[PDB]
């Protein structure tokens, strides 16, 4: 986890969430995944959502809610919530 | 003579429940052709009546087969198989053996059936600015009562009118407005109901 | 594969409508019915054990997942088979 | 398909003539005998009369209360059924219907609200309802004709609202009593469209 070293603690966590999203969706090209698209139009189903939240809770060491995919429908919203959940 | 054709009123029917409305007939309506000559009409509140069942048992097109029908030489029975929320209104026992049909029948008050409630007798003295305006209208309001089989007395009657709404949906009760239009002097000379929701009259005055 | 999205029970029991629900109690089996119209097995003398008044098929539509069930699509399959059989919510005594 | 849309509503005094037309579309007009039905507000129907088909010829039979007053005609080439009102009076204030048969009223027109009243178009005498100690209401005494909507809290409160039906006085006017039932300082507004008499009211016990 980034120790609030710079305001980039925001963009680095955003990129980390995007990387785990591109590794959970089967995107071999982890380059770009629609950020404005919801977690229901990108094929993020029960399996994808669960293992994505496990990846985020392991890399960032957090405890995401079970309904996190529904709480934050967008990768932008999920990244904002995770970066805001520091303390 | 005119055949007497009247259909029992106060018909409480609840959604998902089978009911049965019968009719009376003095002179036989089973004509020599072997077919009864009565009709079954439904006046939908706020819409036009509809042809349900003709010749005693034959049903019309457009209306679903839920309206089943039969009867004897004099006694008839419309077997409404089932009532849903749209099946509310006035059913008519119009016969068809003697034109003129000037009387369609008092009609049957088909109502969403529910247990008996307590009528809220609310006496309301008229406003004083009405009393200086030239009239006087004391209203004995009845709200949330079913069935509607009560009239409001005016003691200490004859100047009372009637005003009742039809049933609502989620509460399925009735509301009554007994308006006692009055004059100037007689204001300083009580209302009670006899609804089956209670037994003893409840006397409250202005 | 049913185990891969974690939709199964580690004991094989379909704990239906129970606090101990874990998922499917996946089993294997069969079942097969001989059907005929009610006024076709009575004139032929064939035994009549039960009658299917009405049936309906209704997709879940745009649910929250392929395997995810729809809460407002089952109501329409229970009511379509209900408005096709001529029966109602107060007529069915028990529901499998 | 079949339609029997009507036309010819209005507001008249006792003693003048009114028009009622029954538009026929979708069928052969000369086959069925056109009939006319009158519906008193909120209570029992009363039948007016019918004309027999010109193939039958026959006569025009009317109700006992409209002898020498109403006449009914029919035509195929232009396909309109007529109910002619002459020497109208108070009872004629009702919604008339056009029925598709002398004995079998299988179809039913939507209904024209024919009103024969002696009143004139003026604003209502909105008179409140001081609660005894409960429900709060307000009357709509003395208005004419009958378009009306009475809301509470200016269309904000909708639970417990009971828009009571029109009340027919002998003076030709109307009275409405919209009352809400909720423990408490409420607003009731009545809008008479023809006259633009928009009355707002505050009520206290």
């Amino acid at each position: 986890l980034a120790s609030l070293p710079a305001p980039e603690r925001e963009k680095a966590l955003f990129e980390l969430v995007r990387s785990h999203a591109a590794a959970v969706l089967g995107h071999a090209s982890a380059e770009r995944v629609p950020a404005d698209q919801a977690f229901a139009e990108l094929g993020v189903d029960s399996l994808s959502a669960l293992e994505l939240r496990n990846r985020l809770g392991a890399a960032t060491g957090v405890r995401l809610p079970t309904t996190t995919v529904f709480d934050h429908p967008d990768v932008r919203t999920l990244a904002a919530h995770l970066t805001s959940e520091l303390g | 003579d005119v055949v007497m054709t009247q259909s029992p009123l106060s018909l409480p029917v609840t959604p998902g429940e089978p009911a049965s409305i019968s009719c009376r007939s003095s002179q036989s309506l089973l004509h020599s052709n072997g077919y009864n000559y009565l009709d079954w009409y439904l006046q939908k509140p706020g819409q036009s009546p509809q042809l349900l069942i003709y010749l005693g048992s034959n049903r019309a097109s457009g209306v679903p087969d839920r309206f089943s029908g039969s009867g004897s030489g004099t006694d008839f029975t419309l077997k409404i198989s089932r009532v849903e929320a749209e099946d509310v209104g006035v059913y008519y026992c119009m016969q068809s053996l003697q034109t003129p049909r000037l009387t369609f029948g008092p009609g049957t008050k088909v109502d969403i059936k529910r247990t008996v409630a307590a009528p809220s007798v609310f006496i309301f003295p008229p406003s004083d600015e009405q009393l200086k305006s030239g009239t006087a209208s004391v209203v004995c309001l009845l709200n949330n009562f079913y069935p509607r089989g009560a009239k409001v007395q005016w003691k200490v009657s004859g100047n009372s009118q009637e005003s009742v709404t039809e049933q609502d949906s989620k509460d399925s009760t009735y509301s009554l407005s007994s308006t006692l239009t009055l004059s100037k002097a007689d204001y300083e000379k009580a209302c009670e109901v006899t609804h089956q929701g209670l037994s003893s009259p409840v006397t409250k005055s202005f | 594969d049913f185990s891969r999205m974690n939709s199964l029970a580690p004991d094989g029991r379909c704990k239906a409508f129970s606090a101990g629900a874990n998922g499917f109690g996946m089993a294997e089996g069969a079942g097969m019915l001989l059907l005929e119209r009610l006024s076709d097995a009575r004139r032929n003398g064939h035994p009549v054990l039960a009658v299917l008044r009405g049936t309906a098929v209704n997709s879940d539509g745009a649910s929250n997942g392929l395997s995810a069930p729809n809460g407002r699509a089952q109501v329409r399959v229970i009511q379509q088979a209900l408005a096709e059989s001529g029966l109602g919510p107060a007529d069915i005594d028990a529901v499998e | 398909e079949v339609q029997l849309v009507q036309s010819g509503g209005g507001l008249v005094q006792p003693g003048r003539s009114l028009r009622l037309s029954c538009t026929a579309s979708g069928f052969t007009f000369g086959d069925y005998a056109m009939s006319w039905v009158r519906q008193a507000p909120g209570k029992g129907l009363e039948w007016v009369g019918f004309i027999r088909s010109k193939a039958y010829g026959g006569t025009t039979e009317y109700a006992a209360s409209v002898k020498g007053r109403f006449t009914i005609s029919r035509d195929d080439s232009k396909s309109i059924a007529y109910l002619q009102m002459n020497s109208l009076k108070t009872e004629d204030t009702a919604v008339y219907y056009c029925t598709r048969g002398g004995t079998l009223f299988d179809y039913w027109g939507q209904g024209t609200l024919v009103t024969v009243s002696s009143a004139s178009t003026k604003g209502p005498s909105v008179f409140p309802l001081a609660p005894s100690s409960a429900a709060l209401g307000c009357l709509v005494k003395d208005y004419f004709p009958e378009p009306v909507t009475v809301s509470w809290n200016s269309g904000a409160l909708t639970s417990g609202v009971h828009t009571f039906p029109a009340v027919l006085q002998s003076s030709g006017l109307y009275s409405l009593s919209s009352v809400v039932t909720v423990p408490s300082t409420y607003i009731c507004n009545v809008n008479h469209k023809p006259s633009n008499t928009k009355v707002d009211k505050k009520v206290e016990p």
